[PDB]
Order: C-alpha cells, then sequence, then structure tokens
C-alpha cells in the first residue's frame, strides 16, 4: 500500500494541550476518518505561543457493583 | 465491492493526514504475507550511544501455495519548530530470523520461563514447538520442529510451572502437554479436558494459580478449570457469557479476579471469578465481531480488543459511567478511549509491548503490520 514513519515533534506535542478546544482529542479519539482542523490549529498554535492520576481498580469495580447491569 | 473497497481507501487518506494530533508514534510496513499472529518478545537491548532500542516481534505467514515461515522480526522505537514529523521508515523493521513451517502458521507464543522457545498452533490438531536459536536464521528456497505435541486459535503456556502448555483441539476438547523433561521427538497430551458441546476457540492460564485456566468456545460458554481436580469432563464453574460464540479471553494482570471475554455478539463481557453469575460490564460499540481482547501490562484498567472489524478500539473501564456531553454520547461511551483506524481489513490479532507504554503492534488481512502509540493528552487527561 504505502510504508511510512512518524514520530511526533515536541511542538506538534503541545500544540494539541494549547489547543484542546479546536483539536477536542477526547472527540478526535473515536472519529479516526473525520478529518481534523489542522490549519486552525496551525494557527492558533503559533499566534499563542508565549504562555493524570487514573483511580484504581478496587473503585471501578465497587463502583460497577454499586451501578449494575 | 468495487465502491466499498474506495471508501476504505478514502477513510485511510483521512486517518493518515490526522496521525500527528492522535498518535505520537506510528509504523506501517507491508509484510510479503498476511501474518495472524503477533507477540512481543519480552527482551529489549539498548544500543551504545543512540536516540532507539531494539525490540522484537513473533510473527507468522498464512499462505496456500507457498512455503511458510515462523517470523521474528526488529522494530526500532525511540528515546525520550515544525509540524508533523513524517519520514520514511527503512531499515527500523527488518526480519531477523525465518524458519520454514508445516502449513500456515494461526498462532504462535514464546514459553515466558524461555522466550527462545516459541509454539505454534496449526489448522491440525498438533502443535509444533521451535528454538530459533537452534535452526539458522537463512532458511534455504523442509520443516524441521524441535518438538511435535499431538492431541480454533487458542494457545498458552502458563507463566508458573515451566513447559505446561493449553490449546484448543479439533474435536470440542483442550489439551494439555507437559514438555519438562522429554527423554524422543513427539510427545503424547498429559490431560484432554471435555467440557464445551462445540468448538473451541481460545484458553488461557491463569496467571497467579498454576491450576486455575479458563476457556471459551462456540458453545456460548466461560469455562473456569481446575488442573487438580479428578474429573476432567466437567469444569468447576461455567457461565452463558454471551448470546454468540465467545472467541477469546484474557485474564487482568493487575487482579486475580478478574478477566474479559470476546464474542461474535459484539460486545467485550467482563468478568470476576468471586461471582461467575453477575456479568460486571458489558463494552459496547464494536461492529463486528470480536477475535481478541488484551489488557495492557502497565495500566490496569486499560484493554484493547479487535476482530472482523477493520477498527481497534481501547477501553478504558476507570471512565465508566463518567458525565459526557451529549454530543460526546453520539461519539460512544466515556469507557472507550480511543479507536485506531489504521488498518484496512480484518485485524487478526495485536499485542501491548510490555516494555514502552502505549505502544501496540497489531497486523492484518490486508498483508500490513502498524507499530504505534496513541496521542500523549488523549491518555493522560
Amino acid at each position: 500500500r504505502q510504508a511510512f514513519y512518524l514520530h511526533t515533534t515536541k511542538l506538534t506535542r503541545i500544540a494539541r494541550r494549547l489547543c484542546r478546544e479546536i483539536l477536542r482529542p477526547w472527540h478526535a479519539a473515536r472519529h479516526p476518518y473525520l478529518p481534523i482542523n489542522s490549519a486552525a490549529i496551525k494557527a492558533e498554535c503559533t499566534a499563542r505561543l508565549p504562555e493524570a492520576v487514573r483511580k484504581p481498580l478496587e473503585a471501578v469495580l465497587r463502583y460497577l457493583e454499586t451501578h449494575p447491569r | 465491492d468495487a465502491v466499498e473497497e474506495r471508501v476504505i481507501n478514502e477513510e485511510y487518506k483521512i486517518w493518515k493526514k490526522n496521525t500527528p494530533f492522535l498518535y505520537d508514534l506510528v509504523m506501517t510496513h507491508a509484510l510479503e504475507w498476511p501474518s495472524l499472529t503477533a507477540q512481543w518478545l519480552p527482551d529489549v537491548t539498548r544500543p551504545e550511544g543512540k536516540d532507539f532500542s531494539i525490540h522484537r516481534l513473533v510473527l507468522g505467514t498464512h499462505t496456500s501455495d507457498e512455503q511458510n515461515h515462523l517470523v521474528i522480526a526488529s522494530v526500532q522505537l525511540p528515546n525520550d519548530g515544525e509540524f508533523g514529523g513524517f519520514g520514511s521508515v527503512s531499515g527500523k523493521i527488518e526480519i531477523e530470523i525465518k524458519i520454514n513451517h508445516e502449513g500456515e502458521v494461526n498462532r504462535a507464543r514464546y514459553m515466558p520461563q524461555n522466550p527462545c522457545i516459541i509454539a505454534t498452533k496449526t489448522p491440525s490438531s498438533d502443535v509444533l514447538v521451535f528454538d530459533y536459536t537452534k535452526h539458522p536464521s537463512k532458511p534455504d528456497p523442509e520443516c524441521n520442529p524441535d518438538l511435535r505435541l499431538r492431541g480454533g486459535y487458542g494457545l498458552s503456556w502458563n507463566p508458573n510451572l515451566s513447559g505446561h502448555l493449553l490449546s484448543a483441539s479439533d474435536d470440542h476438547t483442550i489439551c494439555l502437554w507437559d514438555i519438562s523433561a522429554v527423554p524422543g521427538k513427539v510427545v503424547d497430551a498429559k490431560t484432554i479436558f471435555t467440557g464445551h458441546t462445540a468448538v473451541v476457540e481460545d484458553v488461557s492460564w491463569h496467571l497467579l494459580h498454576e491450576s486455575l485456566f479458563g476457556s471459551v468456545a462456540d458453545d456460548q460458554k466461560l469455562m473456569i478449570w481446575d488442573t487438580r481436580s479428578n474429573n476432567t469432563s466437567k469444569p468447576s464453574h461455567s457461565v452463558d457469557a454471551h448470546t454468540a460464540e465467545v472467541n477469546c479471553l484474557s485474564f487482568n494482570p493487575y487482579s486475580e479476579f478478574i478477566l474479559a471475554t470476546g464474542s461474535a455478539d459484539k460486545t467485550v463481557a467482563l468478568w470476576d471469578l468471586r461471582n461467575l453469575k453477575l456479568k460486571l460490564h458489558s463494552f459496547e460499540s464494536h461492529k463486528d465481531e470480536i477475535f481478541q481482547v488484551q489488557w495492557s501490562p502497565h495500566n490496569e484498567t486499560i484493554l484493547a480488543s479487535s476482530g472482523t472489524d477493520r477498527r481497534l478500539n481501547v477501553w478504558d473501564l476507570s471512565k465508566i459511567g463518567e458525565e459526557q456531553s451529549p454530543e460526546d454520547a453520539e461519539d460512544g461511551p466515556p469507557e472507550l478511549l480511543f479507536i485506531h483506524g489504521g488498518h484496512t481489513a480484518k485485524i487478526s490479532d495485536f499485542s501491548w509491548n510490555p516494555n514502552e507504554p502505549w505502544v501496540i503492534c497489531s497486523v492484518s488481512e490486508d498483508n500490513i503490520m502498524q507499530v504505534w502509540q496513541m496521542a500523549e493528552n488523549i491518555y493522560n487527561d
């Protein structure tokens, strides 16, 4: 088909964090076949240049039995 | 269909352009033949004065006419003002060892105690064992297995008790071999467990308990077995797990009680060994059958799954029952963390990288292998 490489640069890494509202990683993670606005975050990241705990498995099993099927 | 394949090819281009925003690592590589198996070997070499490290895989081939091979391939994973760091993979993914295999490799797994030893499932009842140090890395253009073990895709080495191997036989039974201290090339079964009524699909040892092992089959059941019990015709427990054929299972590495099972009813079911009557959770979202499911080695609340659909979903069960917006409800449930749309065909198998967190290798029926890591900002906040 077409082999390729991707090591994401550290400018793109924090560009996602700075432009969280435009990117929407929570939305984009489950929508791989929606084209992301690649122009908008690149404009806002350059324009706005100058500037987690997981909760254990004991808690989620306790939640699952507390809120059952 | 000529229309559908065109719609797949466009969606691959959409995905490919999104990869800097959805991933930190993507490494596509077209194999000569499509692999039905994939597993990371536990070792990692850190070469002197470089910005990468050599991890290794255990791949196979699925071919009718040409000679099949047990493959081992190296992979270069990087160590720790321009956008989109695209390059070109060349000399990063390469084949180290090729060994001749009799028939197609439906599954291949390394022995936890001695990673040099690899068992391989066949379409027939038997399981062939190979030691890749014993064989030459350059095969001539004749299979030569170290042990043949007579008796679905199920295969599992026991992490405790070296040399104990399980597999799903062709006659609705689960074989059990003991290859430690063989006096003789051929080996026969120690035990044959006859519980299931239909074709057994997958079988897995329990991680902390030498005697415990689970199994799944086309008869819609999850059977938790005990090798110490004399009655081989009936298991310790038996659940009606799903509404269709159950194709896979996997125990949680951070909890002795928890496990997951995938099935042809488009759902991964979460279970607890302390109560097999209650089903803890049913992960709904997948658009076709589930054939594989794996827990993350690093994170207890993370598991991934794949199957007949070209997408591989990653589940974060720490987000179960979180307050979403109504826009996020359309996307899916909150426990669904990430969807991987890199493949354009049925994902046969995948495997989490044991050394580097969040790196997964997946293979598919369109000849391609993808080593990838999802974006840092998705899993961390």
